[PDB]
């Protein structure tokens, strides 16, 4: 399970995307059956009031309705739910870009495996208590696994960079969505004026229409806009965390203060980035792995293993 | 499933109440989607924007087409019928989503989800362990259960150091309860204030005389009495939910949940060396006590150095 | 699932009756939502606000638009149709949900749920244990003897933990009492108000300013259908009530808080099984209502003579 | 589920008929909900309270759309035969009672527990390999324990015959219900007609006394009714055969004469009551299982063990 | 499922064809329930009770909406071919009959028990380590399981060879499917052409409407014709597959199974000649995969028994 | 599922695309079934049966509602183009054929048995402890016997599948069919996608029944049937592109011979011979999903590893 590598912002955006998809589905269902426009001709033909007679059949009325729905209504009011569905599907597909890559997922599985193994390894806690047999053999095997992981992952540079690409893509898509939604959210209005030229068919050329689902679509548009705004603040803070502190280098000086060992080499590049990930998840894992990263700790472990042998 | 041990009677009650409220929201949503209309009839005799209300009887001829009637319905439905009667099911659905997110936030928030999952795993694995049964009973034993019990004993010791340092779970649960109770207060204020605006007969003066020919129309909202019944049922459910949340807050505030004492456990059992644990560990132990004291009773032996002395001696005899 | 052992015939019958009542609740709900209209025609012969009910025949001209007709329908459906004919399916759905909640509050309340889960686990492990088979006969391996000793101690600890409490029996008491009271109220108000579901009704709502007629004759089309549904519902509730009544008698003809093991102690060789009380006794009574063999072979794990015999057999094996 | 062994060809195949009766009940109920109406037109020429039936131009009735709807509702309620209106609900009711009567055998806790124990130990005895050496004429401890379980189950089950009497009662209920269903359906199937003549006396509200209505979902209902009858007929035949089978021989007395004559173990006694009937059902489903289980019922097989 | 090994390519192809036919049957049924009607307009000008059909202004028929509904219902009941009305129920019934005929193999208790117990033996023989050792050419537990499975194999051979109920059941099912395909094809091909868009109805309701002859447009006519053509194509495929299955049964005696090829290729040359119902099941498992039969047949040689008993003692 | 190891990235991408076009099919079918009508108004003034198109008062056509419904039905069935009416059904049919072509490898029993056996032995090798031990390059005797057994299964399965090439031929055939079908869909759809129009003039000659000759209809679900079709086209193109890549992957390398040169060089056992035909193609697909499975299965295919296991079992 890679949910351990998933931070809180990723799962927050996941539930936000699920809510966005639900909003889009609801809007599409509204558009399928409840979406209709009602058009009445303009300039027809204690007091008493008499109704204005338009002399129009039901079929002329339906023709006016759909002739003004196709033309007079703004395209945003007609295709808002479909745009929401498309954008939320792109968001969901892009949300796990950094998760779905084959080599990246292999690196993530390897990293979570070694970190869980050293967390389950008694020698981590034993050495942490000491500074501040069979299990020694397993500790030495885990330490050479640490060295293998250092030689296999740290030299690469794909993880932080491609995470930055994913965050930048999310921020850009958020900005475009907010811009176009704020520009076209005033188009969704209840009463519209339709000026189609069907005078040869219905006798009238100017109609006043109302879009019956304009209020609900306006509320849905504002709800989706606020959801996208929250998504954008999440991605902006993610960008701030990515760029403010260099995740190309992880300083283990806090372990140097806690653990008496000082010959701890600072991790670099993707090792630093993934340790930043797990520190956001649980810093205890990082400070417990740092004593398994020091080569002086390896020399001490070799000395104790030789003494036991 | 495995998390049911962290849900006391109040959490189960709120979950089921939220299910019923979500059902109400869904039912109202389909009702509005299908048959929420507003049958509007013009007032023939008007007196300053008000209907005058002045040999067999003959029906009143309004000279309005079906489409003019539909236009009047749409305009008066948008303009004059109160916003509560239009967005009641959506407001209920939004409130239920907020309530369900608040109740299940700490299950999905990973910093607390890790602690909760690890606590669930070690608690069940300690509950079904046979060393607990042998220790509570108070020779020779199997090897495999030997290192299983030793691994359980050291993993409990490491999990105590991993959780006792912080109080994130207690803080998150307190914040969730506070948000739920203030949400209940806001809902039970505004809903009861605007619940009387769901009326059957509504008069609309929308000024569409240039298109229809009339000015004032006396509309009837069909799904108004049923919506008022649904809103009353929703208010009753929210009142129950708020009472349960206030009980949860009182339970959290009366006793310090960041301090769990095994004084009863260490007196009944032989092991009087079990320490009084604190912070988040004390909090989830209190939650487990609210579910079932037997889980805490069985797990507490894994906190005593006397039990691990006996286990180490028996393992040394075994090897 | 695994709790079927705790459900006697009355619980299964009430569960199935709740299912069919929920089915008719859903069916009435769809009928109410979709096709519950009220065709109302004005009475052109008004005699002090009453329908007088008085050469080819010619149709009566009412001079009413379709929307005035719909307004008349809506107003005389809201005002003059009885609330029972409009909210019968919702009331039936609510009552079915209350019955289901009363049934499942046993397994949903965390303390009693934990007690029942522990009882199911202990009883099942005793049921599949090999040793009781030999105890029913009157050898075991070292592993079998060890797990039999562990199960014996687990049964002792369960008896210490459960027999002290009395929450389960009180909860079943309260659920049965609430179900009986709900059945009585349902039958009373239903059988009182079923006769108000009629086809032809006369409505007089004073919309003469908007329609031109004072009184109308309305025809609720679903009413007869709803009537038979109401009758069907009553029958189901009646059966439910009778079943619940039996439960009450079964829960008052004897003190279920005291189980006597005289039958097993006189059938098997072991005549030292202590009489069990409180929640343990009640759950064993329910198990007896499901299958007597479960408690029959559970009794051998409560006797100290059987425990001593198992210890002696283990010593003989080793 | 685990009761497939206790389901002979009559049980499974009538269950399939029971599940196909339910489909036409749901299909009919959907039809009755959606478009079960009657289009009623007034008879302008009326003689002796009936329709006289005495370019071209249309006939003006001077009736509103709502007057037409009221006429439809009143004539559908008063002058449409109740079989046509409530056929799908009656089919659903009969099918639900058939399902309840065929599954209350497995839902009643007494018979449920007895059948469950029989099935469980029959399966675990079928998994036992020592029956192969038996019929040829740690593993030993397992065979002895299963022998003890079989004997102690037999001493518990052979005392009473609750399962057999309940199965008899269920089958008799099924056959008498089939008889009632086929009788009343044959009686009332002809009342489903497309064209009907309604006379409701609403001349005060409409202006016409007699109307001639057309019922759209009549012929469909008619053929559905015929289909239902066919299914019911088939069902009854199977139930009839079941009666004959359960009255062909003493189902409460299972004789192991063939098995004990074929095998060396001739000490097998005659089984009685529920165990006998259940072994008869096993023989019906598969004679292999009864023959393979019979060797552990014999004590000289334990003498071999 | 467990009977997947007993379903050859023809059976699974017929299963998917039946699923598709059921899908289009449900589609047509919902269509006929919801959107099926006919819009009928009276013929104003008549010639001997027919349709003379002799700025423009619309023709005033002077009919109410309910008179039009009555005309539609009466013409739909009287003058519209029964195929165009009950085609979805016909395809649904035929698909259900085909599906029941195909799945009656696994529901009849005698044959169902035979196939299930055969499937169990074949699976545990495929997973039998002694099968592996016999193919190559021993633990005591594996030897005990091997002896038990050998005894199960021979007792199954005795139990199933006495009567060929499975072969007769499968042959009758195939014959019924072929006959049903033939009948469906002739009657459907004969009756497709009666699904027309325009239909003239002379239903004699002049006393209630005022017109005698009407012209109706059937909206779900071209859609029903397209569905009927699709159903005809699917039944063509089903019938060709069933005819191949019948030819496969009839060309060679499936009641005899010569093990000459396997006993010649494999080391064991003493493999018995499987006959009758067991031969039919082995032909079915050959049609699935010859490897299953090759890895099950090592348990039929009496030579392997002698090797198994000797290795059990050793 | 358990067959995901044989499904490369292009296969799962095609599965996702086909799921989306199934969603298109169900949406268009629901729309067509429920709300697909055609409102037609008569042209009051016509010049040579063509609409002249010459306060204001409404035009009275003197037509009943039922005459309007008759006109709508006749001009929907006789003058609206067949593509606009049957686009969702064609989409559903093509999606079903694409899914059938994808799963004809999956359901056809002759190749299905080989796939089951290959997946079963791969999963056994993945979970075999001695496989991990040999990859790391003292054992349980039963584990060693089972390892020698799985070696024998590897050899007999090699003899089973190397003799035939139906699996590779089947996969190539479905790839070719998918490419040809995608070409046909793209061609006919780009031809007929312009026939979906909003305003359609109809001339049906029902003047004897309605009084009018020519009418002008406006098909409601036209533009929404337009863009969907266009967007549908887009998905098909991607499908075709993916399929074409697969076709390229058919001819870039000979899948009937898959060499082990990289595996034996990195491993200690530099003795393994190459595989051929269906084994070679299936190992290529395994490499497409994950080369680790193939490299791990390589230790159960060599003869030096067989000798090493024989010597170890002699010691064990
Ligand atoms: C002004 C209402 O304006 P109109 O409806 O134009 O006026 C009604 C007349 N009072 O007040 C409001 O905006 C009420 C706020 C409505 C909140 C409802 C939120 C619905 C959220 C949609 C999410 C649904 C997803 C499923
Ligand atoms: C008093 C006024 O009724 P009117 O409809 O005005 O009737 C007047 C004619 N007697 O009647 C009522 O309020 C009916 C009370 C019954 C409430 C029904 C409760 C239904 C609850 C809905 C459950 C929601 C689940 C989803
Ligand atoms: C006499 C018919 O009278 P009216 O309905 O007035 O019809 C008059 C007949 N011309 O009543 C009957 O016989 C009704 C028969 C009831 C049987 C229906 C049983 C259905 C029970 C509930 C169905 C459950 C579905 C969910």
């Amino acid at each position: 399970a890679f949910r351990v590598l998933k931070p809180w912002w990723d799962v927050f955006t996941d539930y936000l995307s699920v809510a966005m998809l639900m909003i889009g589905v609801f809007g599409c269902t509204l558009q399928v059956m409840q979406d209709k426009i009602i058009c009445l001709p303009k300039r027809v033909q204690t007091v008493e009031m008499k109704g204005l007679k338009t002399d129009l059949d039901l079929q002329q009325y339906s023709f006016i309705n759909q002739m003004c729905y196709e033309r007079a209504l703004h395209w945003y009011a007609k295709y808002f739910p479909y745009l929401v569905l498309i954008h939320t599907l792109v968001f969901m597909l892009c949300s796990n870009f950094w998760f779905k890559f084959p080599g990246s997922s292999s690196k993530i599985e390897h990293f979570i495996s070694i970190l869980g193994k050293c967390f389950d390894s008694p020698w981590t806690t034993r050495a942490l208590s000491e500074v501040s047999k069979k299990e020694g053999e397993q500790a030495k095997a885990l330490f050479e696994k640490v060295k293998k992981f250092r030689l296999h992952v740290e030299e690469g540079d794909i993880l932080y960079a491609m995470y930055v690409r994913q965050t930048v893509l999310k921020v850009i898509k958020f900005l475009i969505i907010i811009a176009y939604n704020s520009a076209l959210v005033s188009k969704v209005q209840f009463t519209v004026d339709c000026n189609v030229d069907i005078q040869d068919m219905t006798g009238y050329k100017n109609f006043s229409c109302n879009h019956t689902m304009a209020h609900l679509f306006s509320k849905l548009s504002f709800c989706y806009l606020c959801f996208v705004s929250i998504y954008g603040l999440t991605c902006l803070y993610t960008l701030y965390w990515l760029f403010y502190r260099s995740l190309r280098e992880y300083s283990f000086e806090y372990v140097r203060q806690e653990t008496g060992i000082d010959d701890i080499p600072d991790v670099k590049n993707d090792f630093a980035f993934m340790l930043h990930m797990i520190d956001q998840y649980d810093p205890l894992y990082s400070k417990r792995f740092a004593v398994f990263l020091s080569e002086v700790s390896e020399n001490k472990l070799k000395q104790l293993n030789l003494n036991n042998e | 499933p495995a998390y049911r041990i962290l849900k006391p009677w109040w959490d189960v009650f709120t979950d089921y109440i939220s299910i019923v409220m979500l059902m109400i929201a869904v039912f109202g949503g389909t009702l509005q989607v299908d048959q929420d209309k507003m049958i509007c009839l013009p007032c023939k005799w008007v007196t300053k924007d008000s209907c005058n209300d002045s040999t067999g009887p003959t029906g009143i001829k309004y000279d309005l087409d079906r489409h003019q009637y539909n236009y009047v319905d749409a305009v008066c439905y948008e303009n004059r019928l109160h916003w509560f009667a239009k967005y009641f099911p959506y407001l209920v659905l939004l409130h239920t989503l907020i309530f369900l997110a608040c109740s299940n936030f700490w299950f999905k928030f990973p910093r607390t989800s890790s602690k909760l999952e690890h606590f669930v795993s070690i608690l069940l694995k300690c509950f079904d362990s046979p060393w607990t049964t042998r220790a509570l009973s108070e020779g020779v034993l199997d090897k495999k259960e030997g290192e299983q019990a030793k691994a359980l004993f050291e993993k409990v010791k490491k999990f105590r150091t991993h959780v006792e340092e912080g109080d994130i779970v207690y803080r998150l649960y307190m914040r969730q309860t506070i948000i739920k109770v203030i949400k209940f207060a806001l809902i039970i204020c505004y809903t009861v204030y605007y619940v009387h605006n769901i009326k059957f007969d509504v008069d609309c003066t929308v000024d569409i005389e240039s298109l229809t020919g009339y000015r004032t129309y006396r509309c009837a909202h069909p799904l108004a009495t049923l919506f008022k019944i649904l809103a009353s049922f929703y208010i009753s459910l929210v009142i129950f939910y708020g009472l349960i949340c206030m009980y949860t807050l009182w339970w959290m505030l009366r006793r310090s949940l960041k301090k769990y004492s095994f004084e009863s456990i260490r007196e009944e059992s032989s092991y009087s060396d079990i320490p009084d644990v604190k912070n988040d560990f004390a909090f989830m132990l209190h939650l487990i006590d609210q579910y079932d004291p037997l889980y805490s009773k069985r797990f507490a032996v894994f906190l005593s150095e006397v039990s691990e002395n006996k286990l180490r001696q028996l393992n040394l005899n075994n090897e």
